[PDB]
């Protein structure tokens, strides 16, 4: 058992000790309907698409504390190519539509030996803003190798840490203190996520269905699946043993819905 | 004529629960589509029985980090025996701050029937150890040593290939329904402390680590009903 | 249900109490694992 | 002739300071740990999005013992509204200033340098008040340099100091006052 | 027992999982989400309007403007300031100085329940005054939509438009409160309590939904414009949620330790 | 406190009811608000300030 | 005492802010009438004087 040998277009992956599935909401997530919203004809998939991306993330060490993480956004990871990771030839379409939609399978990746311990935990929360620090300016791939991690403050568990706006010098300079979106990490397992340890599993999957606001987000501005993996128990492992693992991980689209054609986007 | 008519003592008031509904001043109108977005809640419960990660005081070495307060177990090689975790039930001490059950029990009043923890194991795989759980109604003192929490409810657990062990405390009471917080710690707000204990020594090859660790969960059971509202704490805005 | 005492009548049509949607032409849980 | 002498402290603890707190502190426990005269008032005050005051001006320096040890209780976090740090500084400077006494003030600030165009302009709409009853005003910054929005809080571009030679020029612009203690 | 929480999904268990005994009848349901929201609730007081009004701003302002803020009311559970859609929530603890203070406001204890990421109702306004022996009149206009501000002149008397036009007013009684139920009307497709996104394509602040709301009532007597009082005045708004509906759980506010 | 004319009828040792809140103002031209919270619960006591 | 077999309380205030509060204090009276009421194994009644 426990093998599973997944195949999409021309690629196909397998990880031998893996765990299974985990869909959400719905029992089989592939299946959707062209928007309602629209009146073009939608351009709906085609078998060139229809693959396992894989892009690398940074390694984990013995210096990480407790509720620090990594936290890729989607599908604005295609844009900015994180990690050796692009869209290829899916960038070059949803660059030309206004409107995209689709759902996701992931696999994460990791391998820990058996005298290792010490438990991610890979989960994808829903609609949230965890790449930015207020000045306005979405961080880019320059400043991911700084840190290798995002040591957890406060500022994110009170939502301080929520980019805010220029308030207007006719008014008083504000106190703030609280935001709607923010993490709380004593409760971070509600969404869809598996317990990744040196335990059993080496590598393991979420799945996931759309949701949204309204049926159809815009192309290049929305966030609806940022996945973030957080460690909550540090690793101990002696002289001898294997120095800083290596992770990174392999998004799949299902279903793609583009619509509306025009120049390819150079932004203003 | 008029049908003849008497207003009552209640005129013109507003009631907040009051059971009615009133006059739209702007009407007949549509609205977006709903049902292409999955995800229905009919009940929070179904909400409520998800796990969620307990939090506790540090051992006595404070690290200057943000809050140091600790998701896990940390387990000596010293031989002592008083128990490893000990805390008591009552849904608003600060070791449920933040759990599920804790969190939406916050804001009603009254609860019925049992509570889950469950605890995962995560250690090297040739690490092994036998580590029993127990809980005790609430008796004069705090029960300490193995005698006591022997002779009350518990469960011994292996370390093997699986990594957990659902443990569902009893629901004992003398009243069917309980209290949510106690405003004096009473008999019908409390039930005794659970604890766990190591049994034999966790027994582990040369080089690799020591101290393995233990995270814990919490979560409502089947039977775990709540009833009745009442207005919130918002010092979390503060 | 909510919560409502009008086990007799309502005084409007529901067309005139509550918006209803378009025309696009014992519980449950929460994601199974397969 | 005049003492005239109550130094300030302005301390950041936001973001920034994360990577370098406890230099802002060894640079305090110097400068504190650089006179043993006791003819001077002392007050510790940190700007997040807004805190409060830690000490109020005292006499026997057991206090700032105390209050230089509990430097290191803060934790960096919060924006940078420094406006209300002048502002903490002088509302009890205007009105503990009601015995008569002759106290040129002055204000040392640590700064990590950049904040934008609003909070800026309210730290000028302090900085007009708060030397307006007469304080002195100075201000540094561990950054890549700018003089440019900074030397506005001054007086002007002679105090806006470097982290470089400011390890000992700021030594030289209280010891040449110092001396002339009556 | 024996299973292992880290396939991610546990059901949970009863007394005889391993013990001895059997299962509890359950007991209520106070725990359906269109019965739990159902309760009236203020969220914020509101100063009154006595004359020809002019609303606030776009997102900077130099000084020597001319609005009058804290008169309009953007009824939300989403925080707010200056009656226009914000992200963050202030709370002006020191509030000497010059420089006019911002009208904030937050539904406070809806958070603490709030374990959802998209919700679905309609709610009602009810309106209370606060200093005694007071007659006024309320009004509104839906979102995305704007406040008419003018003034026509009549027999001298100079009388500002809210007191006409489509969408509808509502004149109390002596010391009376005014009650009504209000149906969606937004352009998107279900409100948010979490957004990505931004406003506009590009050069925009990321976070707010500014057309994923539900309106403003705003308050004013029924006066013209010369015979006003020195005096100002003050008034509250309520809002009870119904029909309620919510998608795709998450997170609940971060309790103090602390 | 204590319910006066209950007791002088009341051979029983348990009982069980409802009741009904009934409140009047004895000083004139008054206008005013009644709170409730359920037993085992406790009244919330802050102020958060608006303008 | 059995302190959690008990029904709950009524508190009174006027709908104004706290700094606009007058200086003479009021008052306010409460009624209950109990309904559907049931009983349970006899007992004794309170002794009457004498004196």
């Amino acid at each position: 058992d426990r093998v599973t040998t997944q195949t999409a277009g021309n690629t196909a992956i397998n990880t031998q000790s893996s765990l299974g599935v985990l869909c959400a909401y719905v029992e089989d997530p592939t299946k959707s309907d062209p928007p309602s919203s629209s009146t073009d004809q939608p351009t709906t998939t085609f078998t060139a698409i229809d693959r396992w991306y894989t892009g690398r993330l940074n390694s984990w060490t013995k210096a990480v504390k407790t509720f620090s993480f990594q936290a890729v956004p989607l599908p604005g990871a295609f844009l900015s190519r994180q990690g050796g990771l692009n869209g290829g030839a899916f960038t070059a379409t949803l660059h030309r539509h206004f409107l995209m939609k689709c759902g996701w399978q992931v696999q994460v990746q990791c391998n820990l030996t058996q005298f290792h311990q010490g438990a991610l935990l890979v989960a994808m929360v829903p609609e949230t803003t965890l790449d930015v620090k207020p000045d306005g300016k979405a961080k880019s791939l320059q400043e991911l190798n700084e840190e290798q991690w995002v040591e957890m403050s406060d500022d994110y568990r009170t939502g301080k840490n929520m980019p805010f706006q220029s308030l207007g010098t006719y008014y008083r300079p504000p106190n703030w203190t609280w935001g709607p979106n923010f993490i709380n990490p004593y409760q971070v397992t509600v969404f869809p996520h598996q317990i990744l340890n040196a335990r059993t599993s080496t590598s393991v999957d979420i799945n996931v269905p759309y949701i949204g606001e309204t049926p159809t987000q815009s192309s290049e501005t929305q966030n609806s699946w940022t996945l973030l993996v957080m460690v909550l128990v540090p690793l101990d492992y002696k002289e001898g043993a294997t120095t800083d693992p290596e992770i990174t991980f392999s998004v799949r689209p299902t279903s793609p819905y583009f619509n509306g054609l025009r120049n390819r986007y150079t932004a203003g | 004529g008029p049908i003849p008519t008497a207003p009552r003592e209640n005129s013109l008031m507003f009631l907040s629960t009051l059971p009615d509904d009133t006059v739209p001043a702007y009407g007949n109108v549509r609205t977006p589509p709903v049902n292409y977005l999955p995800g229905e809640i009919t009940d929070l419960l179904q909400l409520a029985r998800i796990p969620t990660l307990m939090a506790f005081e540090r051992v006595p070495e404070p690290v200057p980090a943000s809050d140091t307060y600790v998701p896990y177990v940390a387990v000596p090689t010293q031989f002592d025996d008083r128990p490893l975790i000990s805390f008591p039930i009552t849904l608003s001490d600060p070791v449920y701050q933040n759990t599920l059950v804790g969190a939406i029990s916050s804001n009603f009043a009254n609860y019925r029937g049992c509570i889950q923890i469950t605890l995962t194991f995560c250690g090297p795989m040739m690490a092994r150890g036998k580590f029993l759980l127990s809980y005790s109604p609430p008796n004069g003192t705090q029960p300490q040593t193995l005698s006591e929490a022997m002779q009350c409810t518990y469960s011994i657990w292996d370390i093997g290939l699986n990594s957990s062990w659902t443990f569902v405390v009893p629901y004992i009471s003398p009243s069917d329904y309980r209290e949510t917080r106690a405003i004096t710690n009473s008999v019908y707000s409390a039930d005794g402390w659970f604890s766990l204990h190591k049994l034999t020594k966790i027994t582990l090859p040369p080089d690799c680590p020591q101290s393995p660790c233990i995270l814990f969960f919490a979560s409502a059971g089947e039977d775990y009903t709540l009833r009745l509202p009442v207005d919130c704490n918002p010092s979390y805005v503060f | 249900r909510g919560n409502n005492g009008n086990m007799t009548f309502n005084y409007y049509a529901n067309t005139y109490q509550n918006s209803v949607d378009f025309s696009t032409s014992i519980l449950n849980p929460l994601g199974y694992l397969k | 002739c005049y003492g005239g002498f109550d130094l300030y402290f302005i301390l950041d603890k936001s973001g920034s300071v994360l990577h370098h707190w406890n230099e802002i502190y060894y640079f305090v426990e110097q400068l504190a740990h650089k006179f043993i005269s006791p003819q001077l008032r002392m007050s510790f005050i940190v700007f997040s999005t807004r805190g409060t005051t830690l000490m109020k001006l005292t006499e026997d320096r057991e206090q700032i013992r105390q209050g230089l040890e509990e430097l290191q209780k803060v934790l960096p976090g919060g924006d940078t509204y420094m406006h209300e740090g002048f502002e903490r500084a002088s509302e009890q400077i205007y009105y503990e200033n009601r015995q008569g006494y002759r106290t040129a003030s002055v204000i040392i600030a640590l700064t990590d340098g950049e904040l934008h165009e609003d909070l800026f302009f309210y730290s000028e709409r302090e900085a007009n008040r708060s030397r307006d009853l007469g304080a002195i005003v100075y201000a540094v910054g561990v950054k890549d340099f700018n003089e440019t929005q900074l030397a506005r809080i001054a007086d002007s571009k002679d105090h806006v100091f470097p982290v470089n030679d400011g390890f000992q020029a700021l030594q030289g612009i209280i010891h040449s006052i110092l001396k002339k203690s009556c | 027992s024996t299973d292992n929480a880290e396939t991610g999904v546990i059901e949970a268990g009863n007394t005889d999982t391993d013990f001895s005994g059997e299962l509890a009848a359950p007991g209520s349901n106070h725990t359906n989400v269109k019965f739990l929201f159902d309760r009236s609730r203020l969220l914020n007081v509101i100063k009154v309007l006595e004359k020809d009004a002019v609303f606030p701003r776009p997102f900077p302002t130099q000084e020597g403007a001319q609005q009058d803020d804290g008169y309009f009311c953007l009824l939300t559970p989403r925080p707010t300031v200056a009656s226009r859609p914000a992200t963050r929530f202030g709370l002006y603890a020191n509030p000497s100085g010059s420089g006019v203070l911002a009208n904030t406001s937050l539904d406070f204890n809806f958070y603490s329940l709030a374990c959802f990421t998209y919700f679905r109702s309609d709610l009602e306004v009810t309106v209370v005054s606060l200093e005694p022996d007071l007659e006024f009149a309320v009004g509104w206009f839906p979102s995305g939509s704007e406040y008419q501000a003018s003034s026509f002149v009549y027999d001298q008397l100079h009388v500002p438009f809210h007191f006409t036009g489509r969408t509808p007013r509502a004149f109390a009684s002596k010391g009376g409160k005014v009650s009504f139920v209000l149906p969606w009307n937004s352009v998107s497709s279900v409100l948010p309590v979490r957004w990505g996104g931004a406003s506009k394509l590009s050069s925009a602040t990321r976070g707010l939904p500014a057309h994923a709301d539900w309106g403003t009532i705003y308050a004013f007597v029924p006066r013209p414009n010369e015979k006003k009082s020195t005096a100002v005045k003050h008034v509250a708004v309520y809002i009870r949620y119904k029909n309620a509906r919510a998608w795709c759980p998450s997170m609940l506010p971060f309790r103090s330790y602390k």
